[PDB]
RNA sequence: UCUCCAGGCAUACGCGUAUAACAACUCGGAUAACCAUUGUUAGUUAAUCAGAAUAGGCAAUAAUCACACUAUAAAUCACCUAUAACUUCUCUGUUAACCCAACACCGGAAUGCCUAAAGGAAAGAUCCAAAAAGAUAAAAGGAACUCGGCAAACAAGAACCCCGCCUGUUUACCAAAAACAUCACCUCUAGCAUUACAAGUAUUAGAGGCACUGCCUGCCCAGUGAUCACUUGUUCCUAGGGACUAUGACGGCUAAACGAGGGUCCAACUGUCUCUUAUCUUUAAUCAGUGAAAUUGACCUUUCAGUGAAGAGGCUGAAAUAUAAUAAUAAGACGAGAAGACCCUAUGGAGCUUAAAUUAUAUAACUUAUCUAUUUUAUAGUAUAAGUUUGAAAUUUCGGUUGGGGUGACC
RNA sequence: AACUAAUCCUAGCCCUAGCCCUACACAAAUAUAAUUAUACUAUUAUAUAAAUCAAAACAUUUAUCCACUAAAAGUAUUGGAGAAAGAAAUUCGUAAGGAGCUAUAGAACUAGUACCGCAAGGGAAAGAUGAAAGACUAAUUAAAAGUAAGAACAAGCAAAGAUUAAACCUUGUACCUUUUGCAUAAUGAACUAACUAGAAAACUUCUAACUAAAAGAAUUACAGCUAGAAACCCCGAAACCAAACGAGCUACCUAAAAACAAUUUUAUGAAUCAACUCGUCUAUGUGGCAAAAUAGUGAGAAGAUUUUUAGGUAGAGGUGAAAAGCCU
């Protein structure tokens, strides 16, 4: 990670990261099935059905990426049509 | 800082004091090795071109006296100085020449072969095949650079055409010109390639310096199972 | 002078590589000059004369980046000072023939001062000038000469 | 081994 | 080990290392090193004749010294050459062309001391 | 045998090696030149 | 004046006032006297010693006492033809005990002449200890010493084996040899000029290997008829038909000689030894002057048994015990110093080798193009580009588990 | 009741701001072996920066090294799509001082000097009276280690509890680092003075301003937003690349030179043996006379000999009768 860039001074953002997760606003993070397109000829109906679901990260893998990504890829964004519009938020959670 | 020896604009027959570049190059590198010390050694320029005409003189065949036959020792074969007209110079010597002998340089060129005694150049054209010869030259007017070496003698094997074949020492057949002039005869010392040399350091005044003592096929693919 | 990639892959190796160009040696005619000059030239001046109907015009034509040859800037030089001078030299005891040169080439005419300065480089323009401004100084006894019967012409007045 | 060595200044003391 | 920072001197060195301490030439070394002394080269002192001056080292201190006045160009032809070319403008007789009766001189060449450049010695 | 008397001085051979004609005849020698005006130094070369 | 030692005076290179007198007594000389030290003043005197005009023409015949005498390695401006100038003494080096080695260093330093006529002093005063170093002498014996006759000797003679043919050369500062070179012999490459080779040309030049020398000795040498025909062989045309085919990669070894080579043996010899001793010099010790180094947590620094990590001056249990110096020994302080040794580790290196991976306008080559000549397509070449083929080289790498290793293996 | 010593304040320096420059030093000399008054032989930078290092190796690649502020934005893009790199369009702008140093600090600097290296090059240390020295150079301090004044007195990590009493009596296995959380180990320290090593605000906590809004333009927001405070060391390789500098040592070569007595063979890389060259053996030395010597003993000594002088070959290299030997 570069803490400190040369021209300008700032954190940069690793595009490892937003090539394969996406950031909810409340700070969960999607991503996909590692071998979901790799020989779905060898497995079970089962077993591709699991695969090709959007999966949620941990706290620390969420909190990794949350060190990898600056606060631009952090905002909230108001696209009309999102079909994530109503997962950016928690509701009837206590905790 | 290396101006080779070799400055002298005008022929004379006086020896010109020589220096020996160790192999050195121009830069100083060594470019052959072995070659290093050895007595000092006084060049005596040879004139190669046996037919030349004097100043102001017809361009026809003349004769000249051979005064005497010294040895050279820039050379393996042994040079004789030749004085005709009013000049003198250094040529090399046949086997069987002496002192006090008259030799014939001729330019002519004859349609019949005639008998030619050693030492007098002529035409290869004009030399009956078979004739033993020195001093050949590729072109006319090039001076000798073939069958120069103490011993040496070349065989003129084929004239057809106005063209030469000439049997090379090392039994190459090489062509030329019938207008390129040869001197008949082997050249002397012919017993060189007989001497022994004994000592090692005999080889040390020859200049021969000694040597280090640092002491292929690709199979194709198909061959390397066998190998 | 740059770089290649083996085989054309930036996963091979960097090597170095250099760009010549295929140079010629040809002999070319200059009108207003009139003299034949032998030049090493690349193919593409030559379609470039082509282009241009004439080596006259090439030269003339060409501004001073794009020439890109000091040789080049010197001929400049000498064929505007020529059109510029209308010099007799140029085909002598044969008036029209000089004519129809100068003609030929008189949409490049220029003022003769501004022809002098052309190619030149800063140290020879350096040098031009110098030589221009060189002087002797001045006997001060003629100075105080001038002076002194500027003076006395006055006073007289 | 190293070596250095310093010099034995003339020190005029004479004030 | 060489001594670097010691004047370069012809007391130093081999033999053939040799030069002069800042002697002027007087002579000229001919061929089969021979010596030929040239008498012109040789400077000559021109003395002069002290039988009766009246200047001695010293100065005595009563005599009151004067203003310091560097003389200049324009002074000197006030002096020298200006009055020559009044007299001469009110009566008439003056062109540009014969300043040289006045003095000037056009070029230094032919004369023996010439002012610039020096072919001279103080 | 016993080292350290490598200097066998000659002032023709040092003059040579290290003189100011020798320096100025190359400009990697003038260079060294140059860089021992900018530093100060007493002596510029031999 | 006496005693004794035996490289000295110049020159060159170098050094740069260390020269000489006076005056000082801080510093330098490793201590004194005295100065080589400090300050001041001086100094080395050259027409002979030493250092620093032009254009042509043309040289076959060494040296060595050069005569004889031979040889081989083949060997040091002058004199002429013409032009130009017609009577000069300046400049610089010159001293010393000296230079290269941090030093007033037992080292290094070229030439000429000479070998004492020149140049010098091993002992500051003492003292006679051990140990150590050097010299000389030995009753009887004579290698019995020892890894070995190392060293020493009133000896310095003789033969042998092995290895290299010989003279020679090499790791400056641990190996001088059997290793390298070497003559002779053998193999490979090249048919040629104006900077090596070479101003040369196959009896030559480069590259590399190997002791040579007579003698045994490799294979290789179509088959049968007999200089002749068939059978083969090799090619084509279709199993036929034509066409064509007239001792050298190896040993013994000469065989002698020569060797600061590696081993032996005899003889003499001897303090090597049985068996050590005596005298002398040096060193030591004492008086005087001068004055280092490694080392050092602190130390008021003991013995024995026990315990402990092959381990105890210091802990545990007994014991011993006025304080300090001087000179000796080397048992301990896992005594002090060194870039020494050993096994293992590092996604640390660097040298070499290529059958490692990736490249590779070093070279050479060829192909299509560009391009200039040419002939109606054609064969030439090519200040270039794109390929293909070699590789002089460059770059980078050294998986893991198997009590070490090669082989098996395993992950 | 004091020796060694210690105290000290200004010499200069550092970072900014402003500002292009027009400091190019009588006379004489210097490119010749610089600083030598005159002719000879004449005089001229460079093809692409590499590598280290990062990618926990390394082979593509690796910010700075190598064109106005702020915003867009660490966004679009680029990348063994890894480490990492990284725009623009378009907006915005009239721009003399010290919470620095004060002689181991600040520049290396009293000086690029002394000194060291053949050269390129590397590189110091230190000073201190007063208004007056034309007032006999002051002061000032039980003050560092080290000594002296004043050697020691059975017994022991040197002390502690003590005690009438300094020592006797009792108790007590140096310190740090380090090993397992153990040392009688193993590292490091003779002692004194001075110097000598944790640094950044994405997320969090704490404290305030305003509050569906906060922020002095671009930002964030379903109680947020703004500001403050709060954080992540030092020393040390073998190496690698670029460019200079070195063949006065040494390997080799070119040129110009020099030395070799006597004796016997003969007519010579033959013999005996000095000068001279070398360096087999033993001994001493071992911070030595010596960073390779000394004493003896040995090898060659007309030759492939030794020596002198000047020049040439330079590190991707040179040279090598090959020891991976030499090249200060
Ligand atoms: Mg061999
Ligand atoms: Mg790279
Ligand atoms: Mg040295
Ligand atoms: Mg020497
Ligand atoms: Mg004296
Ligand atoms: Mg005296
Ligand atoms: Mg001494
Ligand atoms: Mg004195
Ligand atoms: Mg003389
Ligand atoms: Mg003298
Ligand atoms: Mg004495
Ligand atoms: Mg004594
Ligand atoms: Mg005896
Ligand atoms: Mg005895
Ligand atoms: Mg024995
Ligand atoms: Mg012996
Ligand atoms: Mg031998
Ligand atoms: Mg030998
Ligand atoms: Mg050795
Ligand atoms: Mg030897
Ligand atoms: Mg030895
Ligand atoms: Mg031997
Ligand atoms: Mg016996
Ligand atoms: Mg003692
Ligand atoms: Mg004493
Ligand atoms: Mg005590
Ligand atoms: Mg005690
Ligand atoms: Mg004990
Ligand atoms: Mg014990
Ligand atoms: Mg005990
Ligand atoms: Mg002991
Ligand atoms: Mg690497
Ligand atoms: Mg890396
Ligand atoms: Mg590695
Ligand atoms: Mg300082
Ligand atoms: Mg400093
Ligand atoms: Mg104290
Ligand atoms: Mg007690
Ligand atoms: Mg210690
Ligand atoms: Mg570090
Ligand atoms: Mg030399
Ligand atoms: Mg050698
Ligand atoms: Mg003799
Ligand atoms: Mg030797
Ligand atoms: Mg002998
Ligand atoms: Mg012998
Ligand atoms: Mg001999
Ligand atoms: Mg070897
Ligand atoms: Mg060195």
């Amino acid at each position: 990670l570069t803490y400190c860039s040369t021209r300008k001074g700032k954190r940069k953002t690793v595009k490892s990261v937003v090539h394969r997760f996406l950031r909810l606003h409340s700070g969960l993070w999607l991503r996909r099935k590692a071998g979901y397109k790799k020989k779905l000829w060898k497995k079970s109906t089962a077993r591709k059905k699991r695969l090709r679901e959007f999966v949620f990260c941990s706290k620390t893998q969420s909190k990794l990426l949350d060190k990898m990504t600056t606060s631009f890829w952090k905002r909230r964004n108001w696209y009309a049509g999102d079909p994530y519009q109503m997962y950016h938020d928690r509701t009837n959670l206590r905790v | 800082k290396f101006v080779s020896w070799k400055s002298r604009t005008k022929y004379t027959v006086k020896p010109v004091k020589m220096r020996k570049s160790g192999g050195r190059d121009h830069t100083g590198r060594i470019r052959v090795h072995g070659i290093g010390g050895g007595h000092k050694q006084n060049y005596r320029m040879i004139d190669f071109l046996r037919f030349r005409p004097e100043k102001e003189k017809a361009p026809e065949p003349f004769e000249e006296k051979v005064v005497v036959v010294r040895y050279d020792p820039c050379r393996s074969a042994d040079i004789a100085l030749v004085a005709g007209g009013s000049r003198k110079r250094w040529i090399i010597a046949t086997e069987n020449m002496k002192a006090g002998d008259t030799i014939l340089n001729s330019n002519h060129i004859g349609r019949m072969a005639v008998a030619a005694q050693e030492g007098d150049a002529h035409p290869l054209g004009a030399l009956p095949v078979g004739t033993l010869i020195n001093n050949v030259e590729s072109e006319p007017g090039r001076g000798a650079q073939y069958i120069r070496a103490a011993g040496t003698c070349g065989v003129l094997l084929r004239k057809v055409n106005g063209t030469a074949i000439i049997q090379l020492p090392s039994k190459r057949q090489m062509q030329v010109l019938e207008s390129c002039t040869a001197t008949v005869g082997r050249v002397s010392n012919v017993n060189h390639n007989q001497r022994v040399i004994g000592k090692a350091g005999r080889n040390r005044w020859l200049g021969k310096r000694p040597n280090s003592g640092l002491w292929k096929i690709r199979p194709l693919p198909p061959m390397k199972s066998y190998v | 002078l740059g770089y290649r990639y083996a085989n054309n892959d930036k996963l091979s190796k960097r090597v170095k590589k250099v760009w010549k160009p295929q140079l010629f040696t040809r002999e070319l005619y200059s009108e207003i000059l009139d003299k034949k000059f032998t030049v090493t030239v690349t193919m593409r001046t030559l379609d470039l004369i082509d282009e241009a109907y004439g080596f006259d015009f090439y030269i003339l034509k060409t501004p001073k980046e794009d020439l890109g040859s000091k040789f080049g800037m010197d001929l400049k030089r000498g064929m505007l000072l020529r059109l510029a001078r209308q010099d007799p030299h140029l085909h002598p005891e044969n008036p029209e023939r000089r004519a129809a040169i100068y003609d030929k080439y008189r949409s490049f005419v220029i003022p003769e001062a501004e022809a002098e300065w052309v190619g030149l480089t800063l140290e020879e323009a350096l040098e031009k000038q110098r030589l221009l401004e060189e002087k002797d100084p001045v006997p001060l006894f003629k100075v105080y000469v001038e002076e002194l019967v500027q003076r006395l012409q006055e006073q007289v007045l | 081994t190293k070596s250095r060595f310093r010099p034995p200044t003339p020190e005029p003391k004479y004030k | 080990g060489a001594d670097r920072m010691s004047k370069w001197t012809s007391k130093r060195g081999p033999r053939t290392f040799t030069k002069s301490r800042g002697a002027k030439k007087t002579g000229i070394y001919t061929s089969d090193r021979k010596f030929v002394q040239i008498k012109e080269m040789v400077p000559e002192f021109v003395v002069p004749d002290l039988t009766g001056f009246k200047l001695k080292p010293y100065v005595n201190y009563r005599a009151p010294a004067g203003i310091d006045t560097p003389l200049t160009a324009k002074a000197l032809f006030q002096e020298t050459v200006a009055p020559a070319i009044e007299k001469d403008f009110k009566e008439g007789t003056f062109d540009a062309n014969n300043l040289e009766k006045y003095g000037f001189e056009p070029t230094q060449e032919g004369k023996l001391f010439q002012l610039y450049p020096k072919n001279f010695p103080r | 045998r016993a080292r350290g008397n490598e200097y066998q001085p000659s002032n023709i051979k040092r003059k040579h090696k290290h003189g100011w004609v020798r320096r100025l005849s190359t400009p990697a020698g003038v260079q060294v030149i140059l860089r021992r005006m900018l530093k100060g130094r007493k002596s510029l070369s031999h």
